[PDB]
């Protein structure tokens, strides 16, 4: 994340880091329940073997590190356009809920198209870059991110914006999600409960000007994500 | 507007039309309250809430 606020204690409960075999984060993840994490399928491309962690804010002070069972890719995603790209990881172990560590809500589709997708701001978090060019952070940060008109949102960008994506952040001030927070959470807030409506997927580099942050529309996929449950 | 395009029909969480009267209903590990629209965490660490 480049701009926005560390989250403090308790506030990005939902927050799940996918670590490589040397227990660095590549990516994130959303806890959806104690068995299954939701991601971006990308992400599934930037590691042999992975494992995934909840609970940490800090990488460097000691948390909990789950093995995966199976990965479950939805299988129209394509490198080419980075449509469909969302996927969801059953753990081997249950997660163990306490303070920072618990699931975001999934919202029912239409009340979510008509409610939440509809609120001035999201929120987006992770472990990722602080600048476009610099390193992983080592402290959890969250960023709240403006809904993008999606008329702008095409305009603006270079690519192709499906149905499945949707555009969030800022025209030119400084704030968006960056390389590591792919897969990690996008979640929108109503009365004090927050609902998964969003995964980071990708962006023209990160906070460019004239440029948004480009997010897998979860609403898209919940059937899908059910089904990837049960 | 009326019924949920009124402050979300006065539901917790999500809300819909039928029969056009509004019924609400809570995201898992919710129990929709007596009154019909109060969302009531069944357990701990209900889904969505920040652990503060
Ligand atoms: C979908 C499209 C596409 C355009 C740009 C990218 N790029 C170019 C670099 C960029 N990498 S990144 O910094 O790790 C992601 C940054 C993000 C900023 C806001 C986000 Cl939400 S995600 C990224 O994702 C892409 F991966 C995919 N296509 C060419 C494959």
């Amino acid at each position: 994340i480049v701009g926005g606020q560390e989250c403090k204690d308790g506030e990005c409960p939902w927050q799940a880091l996918l670590i490589n075999e040397e227990n660095e984060g590549f990516c994130g993840g959303t806890i959806l329940s104690e068995f299954y994490i939701l991601t971006a399928a990308h992400c599934l491309y930037q590691a042999k073997r992975f494992k995934v962690r909840v609970g940490d804010r800090n990488t460097e002070q000691e948390e909990a590190v789950h093995e995966v069972e199976v990965v479950i890719k939805h299988n129209r995603f394509t490198k080419e356009t980075y449509d469909f790209d969302i996927a969801v990881l059953r753990l081997k172990t249950p997660i163990t809920f306490r303070m920072n560590v618990a699931p975001a809500c999934l919202p029912e589709r239409d009340w979510a198209e008509s409610t939440l997708m509809t609120q001035k701001t999201g929120i987006v978090s992770g472990f990722g870059r602080t600048h476009e060019k610099g390193r992983q952070s080592t402290r959890l940060k969250m960023l709240e991110v403006p809904y993008v008109d999606r008329n702008s949102c095409k305009l603006s960008s270079s690519f192709i914006i499906t149905q499945n994506m949707f555009c969030a952040g800022y025209d030119t001030k400084q704030e968006d999600a960056c390389q590591g927070d792919s897969g990690g959470p996008h979640v929108t807030r109503f009365k004090d409960t927050y609902f998964v409506t969003g995964i980071v997927s990708w962006g023209e580099g990160c906070a460019r000007k004239g440029k948004y942050g480009i997010y897998t529309k979860v609403t898209a996929f919940l059937k899908w994500i059910d089904r990837s449950m049960k | 507007r009326k019924l949920c395009s009124l402050d979300n029909g006065d539901c917790d969480q999500f809300c819909h039309e039928e029969q056009n009267s509004v019924v609400c209903s809570c995201a898992r590990g919710y129990t929709l309250a007596d009154n019909g629209k109060a969302c009531i965490p069944t357990g701990p660490y209900p889904c969505g809430k920040q652990t503060l």
